[PDB]
């Protein structure tokens, strides 16, 4: 309906959740994916090292 | 595939090294036998010519 105080509370909840994601969700999962990518891509290292 | 390829890579030195050894160990006997048989001929010829 109209401008409230609710805006500030939503800003606080927003930043809370942004931190709670930043630290304890995002690197935790991108590390997982890219560690799997290391172990997948480095399998080629055989056909590029022993083959040679 | 790393194990299967590095097996050959780690073995063929041993093998071809042994065969490079073998070739020379034959050639050596060849030299020794010729230095023997030239002695046999050295006696045989001189004996022939004295009989002559």
């Amino acid at each position: 309906m109209n401008l409230n105080a609710t805006i500030l509370g939503q800003a606080i909840a927003f930043v809370l959740f942004v931190l709670f994601a930043m630290k304890y969700v995002w690197p935790p999962l991108m590390a997982a994916i890219e560690k799997r990518q290391k172990e997948i891509a480095d399998g080629l290292a055989s056909a590029e090292r022993a083959h040679k | 595939d790393l194990d299967l390829a590095k097996a050959s890579a780690t073995d063929q030195l041993k093998k071809a090294k042994a065969e490079a050894q073998v070739i020379i160990e034959q050639a050596n006997k060849r030299r020794s036998q010729i230095l023997d048989e030239a002695k046999a001929e050295a006696e045989q010829e001189r004996t022939k010519i004295v009989a002559q």
